[PDB]
């Protein structure tokens, strides 16, 4: 069981122990954020037009 | 020295952010006014704690933090709370209409109206950084803001800060304390959209934090305050290497290096010990061996799952207090004989160890006892995929009937973003399975 | 009232266990997919252990030990025996990667294997059911070799000798008992196998709990010396013993969690 | 996050007035708008329902509407009648004669714009309007016909705010006229399309509770409205008070309504009490839980065992163990899991508030989205066709310009609502 990489300082120490070794763009974002706002605006336009009927 | 900016999104993220910053001030000797008697370099310095605090000419230490919510209720408590003077008013950003537990409302309708403002307030902190390391993002999976606005913000951060590391502290949803029936929808949506923009993510399951508070703190019904103090001790364990002197996990890139060998499997499991009630008058202090052994008990994990039935790709031990390397290696040797600790074949079987001699700080009057030594284990085990299995199932039950989808479609989202997000999660669970059998 | 769900409809053993649970008037069967169960008699493959024990207000129990497949699949068992130091590379497992002088019942010159049913409860008690069964073969010849019930397809009814007759035979023919000549070895083998994997599969500090029924298949040789052939993780019982064993599974494994003895506790 | 309250017609204004009496007392506002309260939980979210005025006077954000002056006079004469802003009284003179067509098409149209002017003035001074809350009956003419006309126009002008209603369903046991099934069916057709949430307050259930449980031999509208105000106070608790779940009308809609049209709720209350007689033994949390889920405590006269709960929202008021409340709520679901749809995980959510209602040390209010509500709509459908098949009493409606065809659409839409509720009872 091998200990390695030991670094000590006045605050503590760190080290390693090996038991065994191995064996979108800003414009694309703007597009989809605005595609959604159009589907919202469209659906609201169906609401108001139906309420207009 | 390289700076780190903390970003707290939604109710969970803000309230957890307050717990952490309160604890950070106590550990570093910074008072609620921002004064730090121990900083002899007035007005500046490239000390380790400057990774998280900037200094004013007047000697004030100000968190490198922005708090963001789509409603003012929660951040207003920061504006009037004991640490109000700590934060510059520009760091506390508030909307008027929250996301209504709706990912699509946070990401698309309300999110798109405030994203530009948030990124400029963030740019203001980046501009006071001599070399910006990256971001720590705190948020819930379950809230409409925590999930929907966070993923919108993570996309923009990748665009505006391409070379910079992004880490996550994510509150996984639990029914004992949840606020909404649709938290499974928001979790999958925000995970899918964020996965590529996050280098490392520490999940905390509210179910785990809750039971630890009941079992070990004798809190009959834990509140958000109980959970956040325990959660902030763990976050402080994870971030101590960035704020203190040492050689392990000194920058955000080391977290990926040491814990995430494969990019999509980037959710290390955190296990924390010892958690002792402040009410216990007589407590027998736990040795290095006892607290280290406790790191392999599922009842101390931030997510309940069984690492015996998974495989390890990485494992770090973060000790604080009276701990020396010899006791650790002694502890490991005996734990290795007695436990099912299987590493994937293409990774060494080993533990990277970090020891900070300052024993954990506890909030005066909190529920946590002061202890002589404590440890936080970060292991990347495939066992954490059990949490994805749980969540994806709950998602599947509702989505099969399309229950509640109209609230998302009504905000501008498309039904196919649900199945697309679900498919990504199917690929993720499959990844963990290939890496773990 | 406790609640349970049934997810393997081909288990004779737990079909009888469901029948027994309902008839106490204290258990109601839910639907397969309802998650608000106390008890899961689960499916035999891909059982979803990762979704157990996250139901607040419910103590959950399941009739399988996650990880016990290592014992219960031909190639895993040999891997486990050769590699685990607790079972050295081991006097009672045939070399693996035929037993050429088996014990042969007379009359018939026949060949046999012994099945033992073992029940491991959520506390990891190991309970050996006292009723065993020998599977006979209606005459062994080098150069009726596979004692499987179906393969043999009638001495003793259905080609099964229970322990009282087999013990009577050992006294008459060999001047010994079933206890001294074979069962010490069997209890030893069972105890070693289950103590070996206990750290891998135990549910003592877990958020859900497990019990499970095993079928150990043994082969006695001409020196009255026992060998482990196979461990079966989803076994069936013999019709004569169904009632008792299934009633035992309820008393020891189910009522113990949700509230003289036919089992021998193998102390460890 | 301001709520705008509208009360229409006789029933609407009477239960509307009671609601404002009861919650004002809970928030420590007296009839003159002055706060004389003990706790500061009482004012934290007080702006949700009240507007601020000079002298720290709290004025309800309420608009009183009726085509008939008489009931609004009585409100002005009532206990808290002077707390309402006088410009928010909007009334005509001809009444609606229990006629949905007069309320929706002829008399109500004359007055609806004046009401919308008052609604607009209140909205234009809100930081962030959540939406609206309407109290009305479905069996008369004004609340039913003019109420639904108002909903339709409020939606056109505020299409992104939440519309919530307390709708009193008619019953032959508490019946003004024979045409109530006609008025109710035409209204349900409007509510299905244009509200986000409506609490089905069934006069049959309120009658049966007064008669069978409260032992009142001859129940009055006063005895009915005591139940209605206890229910109305309970179900809004999480909108008016600060807690772990700070709720608003949209979060209620999102978590209670899996499919847009299935937004009709069964309210429940415990303990059930009659006016004037107080009993002195508080209930135990296990008693609250069992009574609140009991069919005898439902205000919608549907057997819940005849359907499934899609979602449930519960609120416990008073000083009690949240651990015991959680265990008891978990107990009822685990012991009765077959009555909760399995395809909506964790569809029961519980809140707790420390302030109890007046006269009770402990109460539990129940809000169920159950497929058993279809029983309510079938009952009304049967009564409608019994008359409609002979076109009986239609001249009252054709006289105002309505066509039979309109009745056919409304009945057929209500039968569709019943089918849709039946769809999910089996899944
Ligand atoms: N651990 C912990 N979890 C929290 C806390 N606050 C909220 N949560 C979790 O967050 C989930 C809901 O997300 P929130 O963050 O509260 O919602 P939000 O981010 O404000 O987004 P909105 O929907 O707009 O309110 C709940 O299921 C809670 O479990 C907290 O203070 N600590
Ligand atoms: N090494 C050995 N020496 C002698 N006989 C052996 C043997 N290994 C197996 N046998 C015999 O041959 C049979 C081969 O069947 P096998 O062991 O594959 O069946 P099984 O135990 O999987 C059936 P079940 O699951 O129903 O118990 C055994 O049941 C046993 O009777
Ligand atoms: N619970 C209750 N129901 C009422 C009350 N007043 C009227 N109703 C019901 O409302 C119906 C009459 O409609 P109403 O509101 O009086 O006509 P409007 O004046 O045009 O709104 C009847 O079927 C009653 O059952 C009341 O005070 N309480
Ligand atoms: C199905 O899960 C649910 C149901 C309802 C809610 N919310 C938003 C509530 N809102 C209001 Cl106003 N009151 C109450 S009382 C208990 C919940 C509750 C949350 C989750
Ligand atoms: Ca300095
Ligand atoms: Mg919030
Ligand atoms: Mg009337």
């Amino acid at each position: 069981m091998e200990v390695i990489e030991l670094n000590k300082c006045t605050s503590g120490q760190s080290f390693e122990v090996i038991l065994k070794p191995p064996s979108p763009s800003l414009e694309e974002i703007q597009k989809k954020l605005e595609a959604a706002e159009e589907r919202r605006k469209y659906q609201e336009a169906e609401l108001l037009k139906h309420l207009a009927e | 020295m390289r700076e780190c900016i903390s970003i707290h999104v939604g109710q969970a993220g803000v309230q957890i952010g307050n717990a952490c910053w309160e604890l950070y001030c106590l550990e570093h000797g910074i008072q609620p006014d921002g004064q730090m008697p121990s900083d002899k370099t007035i007005g500046g310095g490239d000390d380790s704690f400057n990774t998280f605090f900037s200094e004013t000419g007047a000697g004030k230490h100000v968190p490198r933090a922005v708090f963001v919510d789509l409603e003012p209720t929660v951040i207003d408590e920061v504006r009037t709370g004991t640490y109000r003077q700590l934060f510059h008013p520009e760091q506390l950003i508030t909307g008027k209409e929250d996301a209504a537990n709706n990912y699509a409302r946070g990401h698309y309708t309300i999110g798109k109206e405030i994203i530009d403002l948030v990124l400029d307030r963030i740019r203001k902190l980046a501009d006071q950084c001599t070399g910006l390391q990256g971001f720590l993002v705190f948020h819930s999976f379950g809230g409409g803001t925590g999930s929907g606005f966070t993923s919108l913000l993570m996309e923009r951060l990748s665009v505006d800060y391409g070379k910079k590391s992004k880490l996550e502290f994510s509150i996984y949803p639990a029914p004992q304390v949840s606020t909404a029936v649709v938290e499974p929808y928001n979790s999958i949506l925000t995970t899918h959209t964020t996965l590529e923009h996050s280098d490392c993510a520490f999940m905390v399951d509210n179910e785990a934090i809750y039971d630890i508070c009941r079992r070990n703190l004798d809190i009959e019904r834990p509140t958000y305050t109980n959970l956040n103090r325990l959660i902030s001790q763990i976050v402080s364990s994870i971030t101590a290497s960035l704020r203190f002197d040492g050689a392990l996990n000194v920058d955000l890139t080391e977290f990926q290096t040491n814990l995430v060998p494969y990019p999509r499997i980037h959710f290390p499991l955190a296990t924390y010990a010892p958690v002792i009630s402040a009410e216990k008058a007589y407590h027998e202090q736990l040795s290095v061996a006892e607290i280290t052994n406790a790191c392999f008990e599922p009842a101390n994990q931030m997510v309940k799952c069984d690492p015996r039935h998974g495989k390890y790709m990485a494992c770090c031990l973060l000790y604080r207090g009276d701990v020396v390397p010899k006791d650790v290696n002694a502890a490991i040797a005996t734990i290795k004989t007695k436990r099912s600790i299987q590493f994937v074949d293409w990774c060494p079987t080993g533990f990277k160890v970090g020891i900070n001699y300052q024993p954990p700080t506890v909030v005066p009057g909190g529920d946590l006892a002061k202890v002589q030594r404590a440890v936080c284990m970060l292991s990347n085990t495939t066992a954490i995929a059990e949490a994805w299995a749980r969540l994806d199932h709950k998602f599947d039950l509702m989505y099969a009937k399309r229950a509640f989808v109209h609230w998302y479609v009504g905000e501008g989202m498309e039904e196919g973003e649900f199945s697309e997000a679900r498919e990504d999660m199917a690929a993720l669970e499959k990844d963990y399975e290939e890496v773990g059998v | 009232m406790y609640t349970f769900v049934v997810r393997d409809e081909n288990s004779s053993v737990y079909a009888e266990v469901s029948r027994l649970l309902l008839a106490t008037g204290q258990w109601k069967r839910l639907r397969k997919d309802n998650p608000r169960f106390n008890l899961m008699l689960g499916e035999r493959n891909r059982l979803p252990f990762g979704r157990l024990g996250h139901e607040p207000g419910l103590v959950q129990l399941v009739n399988y030990y996650r990880g016990a497949d290592k014992l219960c699949r031909k190639a895993s068992l040999v891997k486990l025996i050769k590699t685990s130091p607790e079972l050295s590379e081991c006097t009672w497992f045939p070399e693996s990667y035929y037993l050429e002088k088996p014990l042969l019942l007379e009359p018939g010159h026949r060949k046999f294997d012994i099945r033992s049913w073992v029940l491991v409860d959520h506390l990891y008690n190991i309970y050996l059911y006292r009723e065993g069964v020998l599977r006979t073969s209606s005459p062994y010849n080098s150069a009726c070799h596979l004692t499987n019930h179906c393969i043999q397809k009638g001495y003793e009814e259905g080609n099964e000798m229970f322990f009282e007759e087999f013990n009577q035979y050992l006294m008459d023919a060999l001047n010994t008992t079933l206890e001294n000549s074979i069962l010490l070895q069997i209890k030893h083998i069972i105890r070693s196998c289950l103590m070996c994997i206990e750290p891998a599969i135990s549910t003592k500090h877990l958020h859900y709990q497990s019990f499970q029924l095993f079928g150990f298949d043994f082969m006695v040789d001409e020196e009255l010396k026992v060998w482990l052939i196979e461990v079966n993780g989803a076994p069936a019982c013999a019709q004569k013993l169904y009632a008792e064993l299934c009633q035992g599974i309820v008393d020891v494994a189910i009522s113990s969690v949700f509230p003289t003895s036919i089992f021998i506790k193998l102390h460890h | 996050r301001e709520i705008v309250h509208i009360q229409a017609g006789q029933c609407g204004n009477q239960i509307g007035a009671k609601f404002w009496e009861v919650i004002s007392d809970e928030h420590g506002i007296d009839p003159t708008g002055s706060y004389h309260g003990d706790s500061d939980l009482q004012l934290e979210r007080i702006n949700v329902y009240y507007n601020e005025a000079t002298g720290n006077k709290y004025v309800p954000r309420a608009i009183l509407v009726d085509l008939e002056p008489g009931t609004m006079d009585s409100v002005r004469s009532g206990p808290f009648g002077q707390i309402f802003r006088p410009d928010n009284f909007v009334f005509g003179q001809s009444g609606a004669g229990n006629n949905w067509a007069k309320g929706h098409y002829t008399e109500g149209a004359e007055l609806v714009d004046s009401v919308l002017d008052v609604v607009r003035k209140e909205s234009e001074s809100c930081d962030c309007l959540q939406g609206f809350q309407l109290t009305h009956s479905l069996g008369g003419g004004t609340g039913s016909g003019m109420g639904t006309l108002l909903i339709s126009k409020i939606r056109e002008e505020y299409p992104d705010r939440i519309m919530n209603t307390f709708s009193v369903m008619p019953s032959p046991k508490v019946s003004d006229t024979v045409v109530e099934p006609y008025n109710a069916t035409l209204s349900v057709h409007q509510l299905v399309e244009n509200t986000d949430e409506t609490y089905c307050i069934d006069n049959e259930a309120l009658y049966d509770i007064c008669f069978r449980t409260l032992k009142l031999t001859t129940p009055t509208y006063g005895d009915l409205n005591h139940l209605v105000s206890a229910t109305m106070s309970g179900v809004t608790t999480c909108l008016r008070f600060p807690g772990q779940l700070n709720a608003d009308l949209r979060k209620l809609a999102v978590n209670m309504v899996p499919f847009p049209r299935l937004h009709f709720f069964m309210p429940g209350f415990a303990p059930l009490t009659s006016r004037g007689s107080q009993q002195y033994r508080a209930l135990t949390v296990p008693e609250l839980t069992q009574q609140m889920f009991d069919s005898k405590n439902m205000m919608a006269a549907c057997d819940p065992r005849h359907g499934r709960y899609l979602t449930v929202a519960a609120i416990f008021r008073g000083r009690m163990s949240m651990k015991e409340v959680d265990e008891q709520m978990l107990n009822v679901q685990n012991k009765n899991s077959s009555y909760f749809v399995e395809w909506i995980p964790n569809n029961v959510k519980t809140a707790v508030c420390d302030i109890p209602p007046r006269g009770l040390k402990m109460s539990a209010t129940f809000i169920g989205n159950s497929t058993a509500i279809q029983e309510l709509f079938k009952r009304i459908s049967e009564q409608f066709t019994a008359m409609f098949r002979r076109k009986a009493f239609l001249h009252w409606y054709t006289g105002e310009g309505m066509d039979e065809m309109e009745f056919t659409e409304a009945e057929s839409n209500m039968n569709d609502l019943v089918s849709e509720y039946q769809q999910y009872q089996d899944a």
